[PDB]
């Protein structure tokens, strides 16, 4: 055989500890580059001028900083969407003074998650599965791409992207509900009945597969030793637990089909997440969500308040207050 | 630079001989395996996988 | 007659139609 | 027993539906309509929010004479 | 700055082209039911 | 005796009239301004 | 009965349309039904928009996103931008509803009533899903008549009336093209240049004749392809790589339209010359831009020296610099330095806005339409309300912009989700373990314990 | 405005953009009158 | 034989919905609060306790309509209908807010019931009760927001309306007054929540994608008898995949499961914990160090002080129409604001 035989056979060996493959040659140094960028950047990074108005912003540990007021800064306005490499700026210091580690944290990183989705596609190929994991896999990164790179497309700078940080988290979710009035697009709606109904059915399968359990150990050893690798056994008793989900609610509604119960468990989390994204990326645009303001008046003409107007009252207060320096014309466009 | 138009972002010939060294590096290692190849009416099949050894 | 049944679906049965009875009423009212 | 399935079916259901139901539709018309429900429930109707001596919000201030001021606010 | 961009381009190319060529070298054909 | 694909239909009229009506009552009326 | 049911062919009726798989004579007619109502749509929504059609409101005003085409292709648009007659359109939507009901009387028969397969009747019109001369032939067919549309769009724009220019000398007018820019260079940096901020790509085109020599480019190549894809069969290397199957086609389609859902909602969402912002409205940026404009010239006309004027933070209220050294408009609007419209030109110099025609050079008519562009920014909610999401309902307005960006990115990400599911399905079923695993023989009990 | 000999049609017009939809309910229609086969 | 039995032997038969002892309590509680939210949010205003309209009656639609929590002068009364406040007079009782007391408290009683119900069916088919310890989870989250946190604040007013709307504002109020994102607790709560939501989707695709072929037809789903011995998916090869792309994967069924179970009750309960302190305003507001450290100098910046000037526009802004029992009055020139806009 050749010495490309050979690497090949190598590489898409099904017998190392962790599975190589093809993508996984995209996968890995993205993600090692950006793990190590970002530990270096979260505890050793000067102060950003994230608004381009040279005022700072300290976002490292070594600078006055705790683990939960701890971020990377996103890049600098003035910057807007170019591409700012490091050897694009005239030293290291002014890299570092206009946010430069974001953009490099936040390409690695997606290529790494898209090169994670094709590895999980590439392993289901190789043991002889059915190829329909990375799929599901796909919402998060959908929602995690949207984010980070369609809202600054839409928008039109990075700055706008999510800090990565914990109370960056925060005020990205209080600056967009101020300026887009979400809670009122029903894709976040949407999205939180996934949530839910995902935590909602977790819950109830795993009590009803938990109680179905036959008698194996006595009392003096944990429940969970019955259970050999191995095993043939489906995963519930039909009687007790048909008997009880039948009784508990009217009888017309329990599966009795272990695949379409796990089908939909599958279905449905992934679809509020998918929508949900959506949602982010076509706000991204300037799509809002309802607008009900000053909508019931009486039969002189004057208005009639309702809830919605106490949310735009705290959506003018969240407003008038973010980037106190930054604006200078009456308008946020 | 930045606002710059160059193809691939390339400002300087070093760049483009190092991509060509890349490409045919790979290239000359996949030749050593796949470089024997033939398009006579004899090598083809019919299916939906090339199973053909090479 | 006198069925659980017979209960339980008249007495969630009945006012939901009086109800959609009102909310139609309501749609034709004007200032 | 005697399931929906086939209870959808019986010409006596339908026949008896049809005469109740509408009944039952026409009386909640009639009770919008009339303008009953504004007296049952104490909903304010469209040009009584305020009146021509009160031009501000009613708001209740006292707990146990609720209804001397209710009856204040509505109409005296 | 120039030495760096020339070796980041030298690592970005060589990864591709191992992608690249890994993918053509009949990969639909390795898998169990040979 | 109707077969069970007809009362269907006559009930899925019902609620998209009863849907269609809440909608342009919605832009229509009371709470339109 | 038989070809039509689940104990037959697997495949439940929720997806029945799947059993049309080797059945070519009724795919046919599945595919030109769906053409029919494509083209029944489109004759329909032309109709439809001519008749709410108000001749003084411009046409963003109006919710309409099918007369801007028609107005760009240069059909009853005059000088700045204002709609003559509508007969053209008419005309259009005409041919189109009359036209849709041959495509579908086509598909019923091709569908309903013709043979079920083609192979045993007319081995012209006949496939297999794995000769791969076939396939190659039928692909070289449709791409030739590709790029003859293509060269019937050039010859609409050089010979046959012209199209609506923007950048026209002396406001936006039809105009002919007659020297379209053929150099090579130009055409492929526009294909290969990078997508970022500064560059962008396709979506950067900025005049007519570069439009032109790359959709003659573009026929050329379509031709030529064709050709050789009709007179040739599949090389080694290819063949080792690919799925010869119907479902792996459908995903390597799906990839691509997703990919072409993407760049056109980017189109809709950043061009200004394709989309003339005098039938589609201001870009996102236009709108920031012409707001910074309305107020330096308003406080410039209180007597203000806008050159030297000191914002909060010391960095310039109206004008300052860009990072590269161009004068650029001061605010939070610094990021939209790359904007370049016809209505500021005028005011730009070798080394960005030039001061003195800003001090004393300039004319009511950009001041008018500067206003106007910042008072219809694309800001709306989705009961098409108009403004800030703080503004109560005073106006009913939402840009067409952003309605064809949304649609469309949607759309491409739903196609994307489809090159993913169809793809993944197409190998495994290629492979032969799409149904579950093999019982009997278990690959994973026959590998080195980990 | 359509032109004035086809303004009597105005009504069929605001109804056609939405016929293409009408399709789609009646392939589930057809497929629920054969009791999904 | 007696009384007792008998009843005993009617209420556990078998019928199309089970009822038992607990249905007693159960039937009528839960009865009574739906149907007294379906005619507040149809009938009933909230003009004379929060100076709002709230009802379909007065032009509301679904997202808007609402039944509001009762006047702020009455602190902590049971707003019984007979009481001091209304005396009878079911107009006045509707008028000053007794339909928010009327549905918490028959709806508490209503959850108590459906948790007893829980417990009656498990011993009636004798398996172990898990699935009313998963119950009493959101017990504990309804328990602890609707009554402890109105309870340690002024009045009733304090509380969360039953409504769509109503619902973002209390979200806005405490993110606004409390900094609640800022709690260790919620936090938990967030993170317990998400991972329910990531195990529920895992399972059910690696349980739907190593599924034993079964069948003939591509429609996978008509392969399975209702309840075989043999499992439908094969637990080694799953583990194998997901050991060699995470590196770390399940082995015991029991443990999964358990799992599944454990991780969102547990976000739930830690919730109500941060919900029970935030009721006695003892809150996680400030960073003490980083505002002496702000204080004196003045260039020191985080997204702490960004996060804490925008609760401070919140509460400025927001609050002369959410308390209209203050007779705030704020002139335009004492309102926090940036430049411009
Ligand atoms: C291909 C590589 C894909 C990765 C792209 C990421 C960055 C895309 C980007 O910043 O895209 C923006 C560019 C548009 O570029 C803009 O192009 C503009 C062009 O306008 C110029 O030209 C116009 C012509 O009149 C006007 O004159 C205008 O004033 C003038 O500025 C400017 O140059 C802007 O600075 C520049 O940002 O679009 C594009 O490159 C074209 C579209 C690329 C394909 C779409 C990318 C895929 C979608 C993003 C990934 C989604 C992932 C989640 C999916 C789930
Ligand atoms: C199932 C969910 C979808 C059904 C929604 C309910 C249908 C009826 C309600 C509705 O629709 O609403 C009723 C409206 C008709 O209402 C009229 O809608 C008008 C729309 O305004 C338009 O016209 C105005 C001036 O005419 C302005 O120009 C404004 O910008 C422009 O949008 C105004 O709001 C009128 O006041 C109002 O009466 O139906 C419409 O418009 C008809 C169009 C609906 C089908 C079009 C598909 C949506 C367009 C694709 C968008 C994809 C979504 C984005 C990506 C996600
Ligand atoms: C664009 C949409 C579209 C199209 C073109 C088709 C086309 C087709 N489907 Mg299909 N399908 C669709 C959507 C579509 N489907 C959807 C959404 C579903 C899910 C509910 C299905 C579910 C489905 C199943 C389960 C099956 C098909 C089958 C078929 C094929 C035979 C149908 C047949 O025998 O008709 C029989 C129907 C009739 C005789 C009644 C309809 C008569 C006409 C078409 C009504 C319309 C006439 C029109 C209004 C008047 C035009 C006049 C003109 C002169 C202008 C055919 C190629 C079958 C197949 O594979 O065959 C091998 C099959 O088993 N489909
Ligand atoms: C992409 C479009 C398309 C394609 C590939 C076909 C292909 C075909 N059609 Mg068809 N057809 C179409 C659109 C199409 N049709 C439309 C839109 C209509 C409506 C006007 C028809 C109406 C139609 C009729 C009425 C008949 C066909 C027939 C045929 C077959 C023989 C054609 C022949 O001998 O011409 C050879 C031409 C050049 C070599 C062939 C499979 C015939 C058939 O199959 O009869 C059994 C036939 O009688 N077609
Ligand atoms: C819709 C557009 C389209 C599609 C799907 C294809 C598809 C294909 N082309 Mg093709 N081609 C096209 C347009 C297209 N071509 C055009 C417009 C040209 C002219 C520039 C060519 C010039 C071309 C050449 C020169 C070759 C291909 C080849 C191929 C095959 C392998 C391509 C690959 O894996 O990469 C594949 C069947 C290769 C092949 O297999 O040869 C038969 C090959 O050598 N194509
Ligand atoms: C299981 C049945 C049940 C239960 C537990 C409750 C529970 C409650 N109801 Mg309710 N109610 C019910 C059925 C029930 N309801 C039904 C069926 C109706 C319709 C007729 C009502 C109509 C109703 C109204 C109209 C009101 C309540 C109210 C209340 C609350 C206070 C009641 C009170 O002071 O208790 C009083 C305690 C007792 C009566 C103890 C019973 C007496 C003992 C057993 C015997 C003593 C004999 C003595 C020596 C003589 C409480 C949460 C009030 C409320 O929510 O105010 C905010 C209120 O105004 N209920
Ligand atoms: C489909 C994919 C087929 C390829 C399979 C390989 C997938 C590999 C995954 C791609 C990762 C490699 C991306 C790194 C390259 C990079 O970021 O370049 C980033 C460079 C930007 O280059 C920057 O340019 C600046 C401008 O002056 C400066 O010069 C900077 O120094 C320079 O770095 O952009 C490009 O090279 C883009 C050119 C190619 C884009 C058009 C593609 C042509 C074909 C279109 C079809 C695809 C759409
Ligand atoms: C006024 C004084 C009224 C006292 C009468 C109670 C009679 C119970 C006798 C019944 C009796 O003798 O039989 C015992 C009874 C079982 O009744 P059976 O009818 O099955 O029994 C018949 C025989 O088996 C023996 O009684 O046991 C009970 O469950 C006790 C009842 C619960 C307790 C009920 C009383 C508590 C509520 C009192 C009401 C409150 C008043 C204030
Ligand atoms: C018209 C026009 C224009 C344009 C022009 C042109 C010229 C274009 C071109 C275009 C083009 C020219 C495109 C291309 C593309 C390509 C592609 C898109 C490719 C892809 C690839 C692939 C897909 C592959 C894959 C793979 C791999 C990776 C390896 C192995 C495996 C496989 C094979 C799968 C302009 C702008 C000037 C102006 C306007 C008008
Ligand atoms: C409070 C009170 C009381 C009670 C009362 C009651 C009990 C009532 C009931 C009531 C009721 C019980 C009512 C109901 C109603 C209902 C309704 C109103 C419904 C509606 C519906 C709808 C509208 C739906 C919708 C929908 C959905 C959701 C989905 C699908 C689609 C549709 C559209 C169908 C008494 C007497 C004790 C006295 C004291 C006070
Ligand atoms: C153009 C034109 C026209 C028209 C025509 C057309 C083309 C039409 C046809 C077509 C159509 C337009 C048809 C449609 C129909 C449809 C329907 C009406 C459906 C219904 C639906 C439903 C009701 C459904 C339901 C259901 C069932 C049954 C079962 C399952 C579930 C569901 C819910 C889905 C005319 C004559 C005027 C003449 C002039 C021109
Ligand atoms: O960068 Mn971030 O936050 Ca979107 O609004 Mn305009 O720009 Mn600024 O202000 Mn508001
Ligand atoms: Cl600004
Ligand atoms: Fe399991």
């Amino acid at each position: 055989v050749s010495l490309w035989e050979r690497f090949c056979a190598w590489i898409t060996s099904t017998e190392n500890r962790l599975y190589i493959g093809w993508f996984g040659c995209l996968m890995f140094p993205t993600l090692l580059t950006a793990t190590s960028c970002f530990i270096i950047a979260f505890i050793a990074a000067p102060p950003v001028d994230i608004d381009g108005i040279r005022e700072p912003v300290a976002g490292s540990l070594l600078y006055g900083n705790n683990i939960i007021s701890g971020a990377v800064i996103p890049s600098s306005n003035a910057i807007g969407m170019h591409f700012y490499p490091i050897w694009e700026a005239a030293s290291v210091d002014e890299w570092l003074y206009n946010g430069g580690p974001y953009q490099l944290i936040v390409l690695h990183f997606l290529l790494g998650v898209a090169s994670y989705m094709g590895r999980e596609w590439e392993l289901s190929y190789r043991l002889g599965m059915r190829p329909w994991i990375f799929v599901a896999f796909s919402a998060p990164v959908a929602a995690a791409s949207a984010v980070f790179l369609v809202y600054p497309i839409g928008q039109g700078s990075f700055s706008d992207g999510m800090p990565l940080g914990i109370s960056g988290t925060f005020n990205f979710m209080l600056v967009f509900q101020a300026e887009h009035n979400i809670l009122m697009h029903p894709f976040h709606m949407a999205g939180v009945a996934g949530v839910f109904g995902g935590s909602l059915f977790s819950a109830m399968h795993g009590s009803l597969v938990t109680s179905s359990l036959i008698r194996e150990t006595t009392e003096n050893e944990s429940t969970n030793y019955g259970y050999k690798f191995g095993q043939e056994e489906e995963t519930y008793n039909i009687v007790a637990a048909h008997g009880y989900f039948g009784r508990l609610i009217f009888q017309y509604a329990s599966f009795n089909n272990s695949r379409a119960l796990h089908f939909f468990l599958a279905l449905w989390p992934v679809l509020g997440i998918w929508l949900t994204a959506m949602g982010i990326s076509t706000m991204a645009f300037n799509l809002n969500g309802f607008n009900f303001n000053q909508s019931v008046v009486d039969s002189q003409g004057r208005v009639i308040n309702t809830w919605a107007d106490i949310i735009n009252r705290a959506d003018l207060g969240m407003e008038v207050m973010h980037e106190r320096n930054a604006h200078n014309f009456p308008l946020d466009l | 630079t930045e606002g710059t138009n160059e193809w691939f972002g390339v400002d300087d010939i070093r760049v483009l001989a190092v991509l060509f060294i890349g490409h045919y590096f790979i290239l000359s290692l996949w030749l050593g395996q796949y470089g024997n190849a033939t398009e006579d009416d004899d090598a083809d099949f019919f299916g939906e996988i090339d199973y053909t050894g090479s | 007659i006198f069925t659980f049944r017979w209960l339980a679906v008249h007495g969630l049965a009945i006012p939901t139609v009086f109800f959609l009875g009102g909310i139609t009423a309501m749609q034709f009212i004007q200032r | 027993e005697r399931p929906f399935s086939d209870i959808i079916t019986s010409v006596r259901y339908w026949i008896i539906h049809t005469i109740t139901i509408p009944s039952l539709f026409v009386s909640g018309w009639l009770f919008i309509s009339t303008g009953l429900a504004y007296d049952v429930f104490g909903t304010p109707r469209p040009n009584e929010y305020f009146t021509q001596d009160r031009q501000q919000v009613p708001l209740v201030n006292d707990r146990f004479s609720a209804k001397q001021e209710l009856e204040d606010l509505t109409k005296g | 700055m120039l030495t760096l961009k020339i070796l980041v381009y030298t690592t970005v190319i060589f990864f591709v082209s191992l992608f690249i060529f890994g993918f053509l070298s009949s990969d639909p054909s390795r898998n169990p039911n040979r | 005796r109707v077969p069970l694909w007809l009362v269907g239909l006559v009930g899925g009229f019902a609620v998209i009239t009863i849907v269609s009506l809440f909608i342009y009552g919605s832009y229509s009326g009371l709470g339109s301004s | 009965i038989a070809g039509r049911d689940i104990e037959s062919t697997g495949f439940a009726w929720w997806s029945g349309n799947a059993r049309l798989i080797n059945v070519s004579g009724k795919l046919l007619g599945a595919h030109v039904a769906h053409a029919g109502l494509m083209v029944f749509w489109a004759g329909a929504m032309i109709l439809f928009e001519v008749s709410h059609f108000v001749p003084e409101k411009p046409l963003y005003e109006q919710g309409f996103i099918c007369m801007q085409h028609l107005a760009t292709l240069g059909y009853g648009i005059g000088p700045g931008g204002e709609i003559t007659s509508t007969v053209p359109y008419f005309a259009v939507g005409v041919i189109h509803l009359i036209s849709s009901a041959v495509l579908g009387f086509g598909g019923i028969y091709h569908s309903l009533l013709g043979p079920d397969t083609l192979e045993e009747s007319f081995p012209f019109f006949g496939y297999d899903w794995r000769d791969k001369n076939k396939m190659t032939t039928i692909l070289g067919i449709h791409l030739c008549l590709l790029g003859l549309g293509a060269l019937l769009l050039v010859a609409k724009a050089m010979y046959l009336g012209g199209v609506y220019d923007t950048w026209a000398p002396g406001g936006g007018d039809v105009r002919y093209i007659t020297t379209p820019t053929l150099n090579p260079i130009v055409i492929f940096g526009y294909v290969f240049r990078s997508p970022f901020g500064g560059d962008g790509w396709v979506v950067s085109v900025n005049n007519m004749e570069d439009l032109v020599g790359g959709h003659i480019w573009v026929g050329i190549l379509c031709i030529v392809g064709g050709v050789w894809h009709i007179f040739t069969k599949p090389f080694s290397w290819a063949r080792r790589a690919f799925v010869w199957s119907g479902e792996a086609y459908l995903s390597y389609s799906l990839a691509a339209i997703s990919l072409m859902g993407f760049t056109a909602s980017l189109y809709a969402w950043y061009n200004n010359t394709a989309y003339p912002s005098e039938l589609y409205g201001p870009t996102g940026p236009e709108a920031s831009q012409s707001q910074a404009f309305t107020f330096l010239v308003r406080d410039q006309r209180l007597g203000a020296n806008v050159s030297s004027a000191q914002g909060p933070t010391g960095l310039g209220k109206y004008l300052m610099r860009s990072p590269s050294g161009e004068i650029i408009f001061g605010g939070e609007t610094m990021r939209f330095w790359d904007l370049r419209a016809p209505w500021v030109e005028p005011l730009r110099g070798p080394n960005g806005l030039d001061i003195n025609k800003i001090k004393n050079d300039i004319q009511p008519w950009q001041e008018r339409r500067a206003a106007e562009y910042m008072t219809h920014a694309p800001l709306g909610s989705l009961n098409s309300v108009g403004g800030v999401a703080t503004e109560i309902n005073s106006v009913n307005y939402v840009s067409p912009r952003s309605w064809l960006c949304c649609s469309h990115f949607f759309l491409g990400f739903f196609f994307l989700i489809g090159h993913w599911w169809h793809s993944g399905r197409a190998r495994a079923a290629a492979a032969g373990f799409e149904k579950g695993i093999n019982r009997a023989n278990e690959p994973v009990l026959s590998m080195r314990p980990i | 405005r359509l032109p004035e000999a086809y303004v009597v049609f105005s009504p069929l017009v605001d109804v056609f953009p939405v016929i293409p939809v009408f399709f789609l309910l009646l392939a589930f229609v057809w497929q629920a009158a054969v009791g999904f086969r | 034989r007696g009384l007792f039995d008998l009843v005993d032997d009617w209420l556990k038969r078998d019928r199309f919905v089970f009822v038992g002892w607990s249905g007693i309590l159960l039937f009528p509680t839960a009865y009574l609060a739906a149907g007294g939210w379906f005619t507040g949010t149809t009938f009933v205003t909230s003009w004379y306790t929060h100076g709002l309209a709230s009802s379909y009656l007065e032009g509301c639609n679904f997202l808007t309509a609402a039944v509001s929590t009762p006047a702020n002068s009455m602190g902590h009364s049971l707003l019984l209908l007979w009481g001091p406040e209304a005396q009878g007079d079911f107009t006045r009782w509707c008028q000053i807010g007794g339909l928010w007391a009327f549905i918490a408290l028959h709806g508490a009683f209503g959850l108590i019931g459906f948790c007893l119900r829980q417990f009656e069916i498990a011993r009636l088919v004798g398996i172990r009760p898990y699935n009313a310890i998963a119950f009493s989870g959101p017990i504990a989250v309804f328990v602890s927001v609707f009554l402890l946190y109105p309870l340690g604040q002024a009045s009733w007013f304090f509380a969360p309306s039953f409504g769509v709307a109503a619902i973002f504002r209390f979200l806005l109020f405490l993110q606004g007054f409390h900094n609640w994102t800022l709690n260790p607790f919620h936090m938990m709560g967030v993170a317990g929540i998400l991972g329910g939501a990531l195990l529920c989707a895992i399972h059910g695709a690696t349980v739907e994608n190593t599924l034993f072929e079964d069948g003939d037809a591509a429609n996978t789903f008509r392969a399975f008898t209702p309840t075989q011995s043999e499992e439908t998916y094969s637990m080694v090869t799953a583990n194998r995949f997901w050991s060699q792309i995470f590196g770390v994967a399940f082995s015991n069924k029991r443990w999964l499961h358990f799992f599944m179970l454990f991780v969102p009750v547990a976000g739930l309960w830690t919730s109500s914990i941060g919900i029970v302190g935030l009721a006695l305003n003892l809150r996680a507001y400030d960073f003490v160090s980083q505002e002496l450290r702000a204080a004196e100098d003045p260039e020191f910046e985080t997204f702490y002080t960004k996060n804490i000037l925008l609760n401070e526009g919140i509460r400025s802004w927001m609050a002369a129409q959410d308390q209209p029992h203050e007779n705030f009055v704020f002139p335009e020139e004492v309102l926090p604001r940036g430049n411009a806009l």
